[PDB]
RNA sequence: GUGGGAGAGGGUGGUGGAAUUCCCGGAGUAGCGGUGAAAUGCGCAGAUACCGGGAGGAACGCCGAUGGCGAAGGCAGCCACCUGGUCCACCCGUGACGCUGAGGCGCGAAAGCGUGGGGAGCAAACCGGAUUAGAUACCCGGGUAGUCCACGCCCUAAACGAUGCGCGCUAGGUCUCUGGGUCUCCUGGGGGCCGAAGCUAACGCGUUAAGCGCGCCGCCUGGGGAGUACGGCCGCAAGG
């Protein structure tokens, strides 16, 4: 269920795709490692420093609670 | 002159003529520093994933720019300002990195 | 009296204390490991953590609750049969959420956590 | 900056003056000057009732600005920026375009040829005032106005800042340089940017006679007295206090609270100072 | 930074015939250029140690040249570094 | 030179949230805390546990990696400015301009020192409680320097790869980071593992040599006495 593969074309830099990012971040907010986002080293590096600054925005979280 | 994306959020509790009025100090500010506007979108409110000031809305702008290096930092200084502007951050532009 | 409310147990390596609440968030009643009559290491335990629990849902269901929010803070032994306790307790238990405390790399911790 | 001198004379070893280089004007403007009437520490009864006060240099006392709403959006260019002797701050020349001059104490930051204005509309540069109520929270801020139009009482001296911390109704809450935390009321005036010269607390008197050039006379112990003169007076050889430390008149001089508890300024102190 | 149209310039004050970018006269006159900002951003940033390597590097380096420069054409040597102002 | 690239490389200025602490309002009751078990301690003068408000400082969770960068010490939220090294492709420019390096000069973790700030957490010294024959310790409750900021000192280390720098030559397999191509794979440059030949007292090293060779430098000459003494230079002192 690699996370990239469900997605189409997407930019790593643009910063206020919170609807495409917001599945790049767990079910409590943390982001995900390579082995589930399917990017490669070069990318998640792209990848994650963005999402910091877009909860810097307001628009990732910077944690959530755990439902069970 | 570099290009830079200039992001910022508002109170989001204020009434349509106020809220032009910052836009209005913000207009004028991003030309006082030798600001030049390219592409411009304003998406107002916005869920927000937490909090700012108490408040868990926020109105949002958003104008891709043309000014002097050495300007972007005073100008963001001034930005923040406002009682009412509650985030600025200016981001150099640059191309898309695209995966898929 | 409420009908609605929330759990919170504070379950930590010494104790399990459980505290209801109402809907904005005011205590009604407490318990813990050393209310029910333990002391000392005893106090930490998950029979302990249980009567606590019990005891305190005995507390809440005096004044007429019916229906909590479980929270869950702290990694401890008698956190997840406190968490049971509720469930049996005659209360409702509509949902468990875990809001422990994890900083973002913040303050320096004793030396027995270096 | 502060200048050294070399050892030549054995009290120039230690003694640090001042670096004086924001100075650009080295005469006081004479349509703001009056004679300084010397005390030498005695009142009108004619008795000393501040001890040891006497024989400092001449000077020519400089009127300051203590109010600034009292011309509201007319701008001023700093036209100089001069040594005051009845300060630790500096003192700025303003020219106003109204072409009235005036001198207020010299925040840090001031150029020599900028402009500066008071009122409700001034934007928070250094230099401006306004009433309270307008300068954003958690800008810091110097000569504070303690009552409406009472003039400008708090951070007055050199490198001293005070700095907003909240609001409360009609009231302002700041912490003053000692680190109280007080409510004042948010028309008093305040100019934004702290006062210059901070390097001041690091100047070194060196001898004797600079505390005297100040009209400041020798201080003597009381344990160096007698009975008479006072509670440490006294004993044969060296003598330890043998009591509290006291001054001449007795009290208590090593801890004792002496603020009048019932003071109506009480409501207004939220929390008491620090360290 | 320097820009491309300010590094032109020099390469065009100083090349020896009409194509050239890299003979010992551009080169040196290259390196003095980044040498006195490099000198002027320490002025400030005092605290920038690493980026001071840099300069004692360049400096090392445009040193070797004109040593190279001052032994095969003297005459040449002191016409570069007067139009540079360089010695001391 | 031209054109590109990756990066916690360095300096300045800002700014985001998580958490700890203290303060304030609420609501609430007989315990909380801590250990192997305990005590000290805190708590009806209302603690802990919970909700709201506020103050301040320090460090940046997930990403994060057997990863990246720097000459070394070392460098990790994010944003902008200023700045260094370095790789790649083109094969365009100069024409041996190179290598090394006694002295010199600069940089240099922590602790430490000077003047001034700052001080939430942590914590030498110190106090108290336990343990014990004793406990000037290990464990627990407190706690001051300091840890943070600016400027100026100190210059040490298991400052390590215990491996000086540069160049050339001597099988390959594999994993990874980062450029470029004709994108199976080929080619460069870094980071690991196993291994040809060879080296090694052995352990192990092995195209990142500890192999085969050249250049220049630093260093060793039985253990202790001793990194001591004396002399000398440096430092505020510690001391180098
Ligand atoms: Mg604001
Ligand atoms: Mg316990
Ligand atoms: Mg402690
Ligand atoms: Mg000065
Ligand atoms: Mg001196
Ligand atoms: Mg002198
Ligand atoms: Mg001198
Ligand atoms: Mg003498
Ligand atoms: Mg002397
Ligand atoms: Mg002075
Ligand atoms: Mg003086
Ligand atoms: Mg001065
Ligand atoms: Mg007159
Ligand atoms: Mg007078
Ligand atoms: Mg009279
Ligand atoms: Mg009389
Ligand atoms: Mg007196
Ligand atoms: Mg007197
Ligand atoms: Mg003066
Ligand atoms: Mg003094
Ligand atoms: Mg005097
Ligand atoms: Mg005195
Ligand atoms: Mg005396
Ligand atoms: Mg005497
Ligand atoms: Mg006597
Ligand atoms: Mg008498
Ligand atoms: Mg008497
Ligand atoms: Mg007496
Ligand atoms: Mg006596
Ligand atoms: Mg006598
Ligand atoms: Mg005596
Ligand atoms: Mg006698
Ligand atoms: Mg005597
Ligand atoms: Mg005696
Ligand atoms: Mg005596
Ligand atoms: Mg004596
Ligand atoms: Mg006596
Ligand atoms: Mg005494
Ligand atoms: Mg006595
Ligand atoms: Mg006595
Ligand atoms: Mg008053
Ligand atoms: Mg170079
Ligand atoms: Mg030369
Ligand atoms: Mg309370
Ligand atoms: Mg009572
Ligand atoms: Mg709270
Ligand atoms: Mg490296
Ligand atoms: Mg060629
Ligand atoms: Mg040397
Ligand atoms: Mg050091
Ligand atoms: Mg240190
Ligand atoms: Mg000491
Ligand atoms: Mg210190
Ligand atoms: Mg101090
Ligand atoms: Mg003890
Ligand atoms: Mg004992
Ligand atoms: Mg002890
Ligand atoms: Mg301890
Ligand atoms: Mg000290
Ligand atoms: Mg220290
Ligand atoms: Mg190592
Ligand atoms: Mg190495
Ligand atoms: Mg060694
Ligand atoms: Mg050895
Ligand atoms: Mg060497
Ligand atoms: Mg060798
Ligand atoms: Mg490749
Ligand atoms: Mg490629
Ligand atoms: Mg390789
Ligand atoms: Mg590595
Ligand atoms: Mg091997
Ligand atoms: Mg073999
Ligand atoms: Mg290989
Ligand atoms: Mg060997
Ligand atoms: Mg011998
Ligand atoms: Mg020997
Ligand atoms: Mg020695
Ligand atoms: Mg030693
Ligand atoms: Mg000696």
């Amino acid at each position: 269920a690699k996370v990239k593969a469900t997605l189409g074309e997407f930019d790593l830099r643009d910063y206020r795709n919170v609807e495409v990012l917001k599945r790049f971040l767990s079910e409590t907010g943390k982001i995900l490692p390579r082995r589930r986002t399917g990017l490669s080293a070069k990318e998640q590096r792209i990848l994650a420093k963005t999402i910091k600054r877009a909860r810097i925005l307001g628009l990732l979280p910077f944690t959530e609670k755990l439902v069970r | 002159m570099r290009r830079y994306e200039v992001n910022i959020v508002l109170n989001p509790n204020l009434d349509q003529s106020q809220l032009a009025l910052e836009k209005e100090i913000i207009q004028r500010a991003l030309e006082n520093y030798g600001a030049r506007v390219e592409k411009v979108e304003e998406l107002g409110l916005r869920r927000l994933a937490y909090p700012i000031a108490k408040d868990p809305q926020g109105y949002f702008l958003w104008y891709q720019v043309e000014m002097p290096e050495d300007r972007v930092n005073d100008l963001a200084r001034e930005l923040r300002i406002r009682d009412n502007v509650r985030r600025v951050m200016v981001v150099k532009s640059q191309e898309p990195f695209l995966a898929n | 009296q409420v009908a609605s409310g929330r759990a919170y147990i504070h379950a930590s390596y010494n104790n399990t204390i459980v505290t209801i609440t109402d809907p904005d968030g005011n205590p009604i009643t407490w318990s813990s490991g050393g209310v029910i009559g333990y002391k000392g290491s005893r106090k930490g335990t998950p029979y302990a953590a249980q009567l606590a629990a019990l005891d305190a849902a005995k507390k809440a269901m005096a004044y007429g609750m019916q229906s909590v929010d479980v929270i869950v803070r702290g990694t401890g032994a008698g956190r997840e049969q406190a968490i049971r306790a509720l469930q049996a307790s005659g209360l409702q238990v509509k949902s468990i959420v875990d809001d422990t405390p994890v900083p973002h790399n913040g303050c320096r911790p004793k030396k027995k956590f270096r | 900056a502060v200048k050294k001198f070399k050892p030549y004379t054995p009290s120039r070893r230690f003694m640090t003056v001042a670096d004086f280089s924001e100075i650009t004007k080295t005469e006081p403007e004479k349509s703001l000057v009056k004679p300084l009437k010397k005390t030498g520490g005695r009142n009108n009864q004619g008795r000393i009732t501040v001890r040891f006060r006497g024989g400092g240099h001449k000077r020519l006392y400089r009127i300051i600005d203590f109010k600034r709403w009292d011309k509201v959006g007319i701008p001023a260019k700093v036209a100089a920026i001069e040594y005051d002797p009845n300060r630790s701050a500096r003192i700025a020349l303003l020219h106003y375009v109204d072409g009235e001059k005036r001198y207020i104490i010299a925040p840090d930051g001031l150029q020599v040829g900028q402009q500066v204005v008071a009122g409700p509309d001034a934007p928070i540069q250094v230099g401006n005032a306004l009433p309270l109520r307008f300068i954003p929270v958690g800008t810091v801020v110097h000569a504070v106005e303690l009552e409406p139009k009472k003039g400008a009482k708090l951070a007055r001296a050199a490198g001293t800042s005070a700095q907003i911390q909240g609001r409360e109704g009609d009231y302002v809450i700041l912490r003053l340089p000692s680190g109280e935390l007080r409510k004042v009321h948010g028309e008093c005036y305040a100019t934004v940017g702290a006062v210059g010269n901070a390097d001041h607390k690091n100047i070194v008197l060196g001898k004797a006679g600079r505390s005297r050039w100040l009209g400041r006379r020798p201080h003597v112990r009381g344990a160096a007295m007698n009975p008479v003169d006072h509670p440490h007076g006294g004993g044969e050889g060296r003598a330890p206090r043998g009591r509290p430390p006291a001054s001449p008149w007795g009290w208590q001089t090593k801890g004792l609270k002496t603020r009048k508890r019932r003071k109506p300024s009480s409501r207004f102190i939220i929390a008491r100072r620090k360290k | 930074p320097i820009t491309k149209e300010e590094k032109q310039k020099v390469i065009q004050e100083f090349a020896r015939f009409p194509g050239d970018t890299g003979s010992t006269e551009v080169q040196v006159a290259l390196l003095t250029l980044r040498i006195n900002r490099l000198s002027e951003h320490l002025k400030v940033h005092k605290k920038d140690h690493h980026s001071h390597r840099g300069l004692l590097m360049m400096v090392g380096q445009r040193r070797r040249l004109l040593r190279y420069l001052q032994r095969e054409d003297p005459e040449r040597y002191r016409a570069l570094i007067e139009k540079l102002g360089i010695r001391g």
